[PDB]
RNA sequence: UUGACCUCAAAUCAGGUAGGAGUACCCGCUGAACUUAAGCAUAUCAAUAAGCGGAGGAAAAGAAACCAACCGGGAUUGCCUUAGUAACGGCGAGUGAAGCGGCAAAAGCUCAAAUUUGAAAUCUGGUACCUUCGGUGCCCGAGUUGUAAUUUGGAGAGGG
RNA sequence: GUUCUUUGUAAAGUGCCUUCGAAGAGUCGAGUUGUUUGGGAAUGCAGCUCUAAGUGGGUGGUAAAUUCCAUCUAAAGCUAA
RNA sequence: UUGACAUUGUGAAGAGUUUC
């Protein structure tokens, strides 16, 4: 997030099964105003073994 | 009851108070406990004296106004002005402050004296282990005392203003009692044109 | 102590110094204060007006202290003085030097006109006097200097 | 503040050397920090209103202004947060109306 | 950090957004039972600024309070006694859900130490909070200092005895005048200024 | 088909812990009446006794969303005094504090909210060994839905 | 009081310029009900209803409106005598 | 027992801008 706000992030990835989904439903408006390219996903599992971890979120 | 020409009394005593009663008996054990504890702490004590430095003071609302009094701690500020730290001055036997702003010069002055005086006036051992050793004192409420100022002199000459004083105060009072009105009543013809 | 007492030598006359009659019954009259209107009036009425009542304002958090005025009379003013200088003063009598006296540091906070004073000018730290005071100063040739 | 030296009056008091002290920064408490203006600002848009503010600002575009004060004085219990809650539904009618 | 983006989103807590969560949980949490372990928080945040640290020793239980007033227990309004305490319907107990939800899960789990609770989601019939514990015994607390403070025994079950926010709050104790009854101990201070003291040499 | 994840379960799973007692003092909760008022219902007794929960060797409280309005003081607790006062009240009976000042004793501080981002640097456990209230290695595991380092507003961080 | 290592290329503190400087919400606050208080147009507490803000907020012991001032910085927390 | 407030959502049809 502090990435986005320094507008660091060239590209911006999401998982929709979030719970509290209050952590992450911001975050595409934010990648708005700071004009990030961003996506939704599926598959924060997947993003956990893309970081050697269980789970991801982002 | 009531009787014979007396003044009248509240006494109260009609809540099972003979339950809740504290004498002191142990009014001369608990000195004896007083004494020991202190003397032994300063046994202990790496002689460290028993207290640390505490400030002077200008003594709250007008029945003690004038008074001068020991308060809690010294105002980084001051301190600086010493010319330390308040960590480093409170492993010295001082006390440090970060309520009771500064805003009065002598003030500032005095304890600022006060902090050099002490560090010019006390002797600190090594961090290692050897030194002179010691010699205890138990002050630091005394050898520090804490006077009122002078605040005038014994006798002066007579400077007669010829005016007075007694209708200052009338004068300031009616002000006090009369800024209100005035105020509005100036502000009043004032917007009046227009 | 015990043995001055009236008991010890009531010992053997049976009531006990409160009669056989009108004898010493618990409470008659009722408790404390019971009856100041009913069957104790005359004695509220006759030592003790006033004591039924409301009157006046209220002063909600009364602090004391603001009203610390603690007060002074010319009929003393001079006990101020160390002894030992007073008559030195008071031989001088000199506008060129003057006491000067604070009234305040010694636990004073208003100055009254009692009493008559000698004519010797002096000096005064004072806050809240009295036009009299003040008047009777400026007569002996002494001044006044209010202070906060 | 500039004392007179009398014990009574408007500025009764000791005349005195008035310092200043250094500034503690707890006074600063309503701070506004960039961060959290941007936070706040965004938030509004992503949250919406609640109905009352919804009902004030048609009450704004009604009934006058005074009503809708009356009216967040009952919701909130005061009239200084209503004043300011009723300048902050003017500057959003504000922008919705010009953007 | 994003907790302050959360933060200000959950203040506004009549958004459409949050309307639909609050049901969607409230009915979750209802269908649950009244006193369930919780996976992690709702409020991770709020967890966070009252101590929490996602690590082996700490937990969440959410827990449900029945939310009304405290009819006396009292057959029929037999009170016995005069008018004055012959009120039942419409009297309030001085400690609040929250404290009574603590103690209530203390209770189920008593080799654990309290830290706090917070506020979730209510209705009209209920009241839910998310509660937040610690096992002292974990070497993780005991090892790391910044906690270990609550192994000892003196803090046993401090939302029994009133110690928690909502204990410190509801016991009365808060700096100033307005709390000069209770501030240092209600009983405590009537104790005092109802005690008599009498020296040697008499004062 | 295979492999994850989230959630919830089971196990005489490995290891741990709570219960009850006591209860002078302590923190709470609940909570009367006799009584006093010369009656009595408010009020008082009483924010007590009884009833219930939970601790310690002391507790609790405590480093100010303070006291104040002075020239201002400066965590808390206790003693003296404030004061039987301001105030409360069928303004009847009665009840009734707090600041200031003196003394005792003294001590300060941590979390959240910040990108480690040129590198989870954090931690439980198991296992071999050892100088064992513990430590090195290895492994498993937790963990980014955030453990470590920094900072706590008295400030403080970034850079120069 | 002796006696060994040597932490270390790592920790702290210190000056002046600059950018800034995050600060706890079903809470605060209000209304009402009940209780309690010395606390009096409402001392605190709790229930219900309403429910905030960031040059803001709390208080300043007479309610409300207006303008100033002053003092602290809550809603998380530890701490011996 | 009765009224209001909340739980309590989405909309329609009809009666005195409203609000039955």
């Amino acid at each position: 997030v502090a990435l986005i706000e320094n507008k660091k992030a060239k590209l911006v990835l999401i998982a929709n099964d979030v719970d509290p989904i209050e952590l992450v439903v911001f975050l595409p408006a934010l990648c708005k105003k700071m004009g990030v390219p961003y996506a939704i996903v599926k598959g924060k599992a997947r993003l956990g073994t893309l970081v050697n971890q269980k789970t991801s979120a982002v | 009851a009531i009787s014979k020409n007396l003044p009248i009394l509240k006494n109260h005593f009609r809540k099972h108070w003979q339950e809740r009663v504290k004498v002191h008996f142990d009014q001369a054990g608990k000195k004896v406990s007083r004494r020991n504890a202190r003397a032994t702490r300063a046994a202990k004590i790496a002689p460290r004296p028993l207290d640390l430095l505490r400030p002077v003071v200008r003594a709250p609302t007008v029945k003690y106004n004038r008074k001068v009094r020991a308060g809690r701690g010294f105002t980084l500020a001051e301190v600086k002005a010493a010319g330390l730290t308040a960590a480093y001055a409170r492993t010295i036997g001082i006390a440090v402050d970060h309520r009771r702003q500064n805003r009065n010069q002598e003030i500032f002055d005095a304890n600022v004296q006060r902090l050099k005086e002490y560090q010019s006036k006390i002797i600190v051992f090594p961090r290692n282990g050897k030194a002179p050793e010691a010699e205890q004192v138990l002050s630091a409420a005394a050898t520090f005392p804490i006077a009122q100022p002078a605040t005038d002199v014994e006798a002066r000459a007579v400077q007669d203003n010829g005016e007075s004083a007694f209708r200052t105060l009338r004068l300031a009072r009616s002000e006090k009692k009369f800024r209100g009105i005035r105020e509005k009543r100036a502000r009043e013809k004032a917007e009046a044109e227009a | 102590p015990s043995r001055f007492t009236k008991t010890r030598k009531h010992r053997g006359h049976v009531s006990a110094g409160k009669g056989r009659i009108g004898k010493h019954r618990k409470h008659p009259g009722g408790r404390g204060m019971a009856g100041g209107q009913h069957h104790h009036r005359i004695n509220m009425d006759k030592y003790h007006p006033g004591y039924f009542g409301k009157v006046g304002m209220r002063y909600f958090h009364k602090q004391q202290a603001h009203f610390w005025k603690p007060v002074l009379n010319l009929d003393k003013l001079w006990t101020l003085i160390p002894e030992d200088k007073r008559d030195q003063y008071l031989k001088s009598a000199s506008k060129e030097t003057a006491p000067v006296i604070d009234t305040l540091a010694a636990g004073y906070g208003k100055i009254l006109g009692k009493g008559r004073i000698p004519n010797v000018p002096v000096i005064v730290k004072a806050r809240f006097v009295s036009k009299l005071a003040e008047e009777k100063i400026r007569a002996a040739g002494g001044v006044v200097e209010l202070i906060a | 503040t500039v004392k007179t030296g009398i014990a009574i009056g408007l500025n009764k008091g000791k005349k005195v050397t008035s310092m200043t002290p250094a500034p503690k920064i707890s006074y600063k408490k309503g701070a506004a920090s960039n961060r959290t203006k941007f936070v706040r600002s965004l938030v509004r848009e992503i949250a919406g209103l609640s109905p009352y503010e919804r009902r004030l600002i048609d009450l704004i575009r009604n009934s006058g202004e005074k009503r809708a004060r009356k009216v967040a004085k009952k919701r909130l219990g005061s009239f200084t947060r209503a004043k300011a809650k009723v300048e902050e539904m003017n500057n959003i009618i504000a922008a919705s109306r010009r953007h | 950090g994003a907790y302050k983006y959360l933060e200000e989103l959950q203040r506004k807590k009549q958004s459409d957004v949050l309307r639909f969560l609050q049901r969607v949980r409230v009915w979750e949490y209802r269908q649950k039972n009244v006193i369930h372990r919780a996976a992690r928080p709702t409020r991770p945040d709020k967890a966070r600024r009252l101590g929490y640290k996602a690590k082996q020793g700490f937990v969440i239980y959410r827990v449900r309070v029945r939310r009304g007033n405290r009819k006396r227990p009292v057959p029929k309004g037999a009170t016995y006694g005069k008018p004055t305490n012959q009120g039942v319907n419409e009297l309030k107990y001085q400690r609040s859900l929250r404290a009574t939800a603590e103690e209530r899960v203390g209770r189920r789990a008593a080799n654990l130490r309290v830290l706090n609770s917070y506020w979730v989601n209510q209705d009209s019939t209920y009241k839910y909070f998310e509660v937040i514990l610690v096992d002292p015994q974990h070497k993780a607390i005991r090892r790391d200092a910044r906690y270990n403070w609550i192994c000892d025994p003196v803090h046993k079950h401090r939302e029994a005895r009133g110690l928690t926010a909502t204990g410190k709050k509801s016991r009365g104790i808060n700096k100033g005048h307005k709390f000069n009854n209770t501030k240092a101990g209600r009983r405590k201070t009537w104790k005092r200024q109802n005690t008599l003291s009498l020296w040697r040499y008499r004062k």
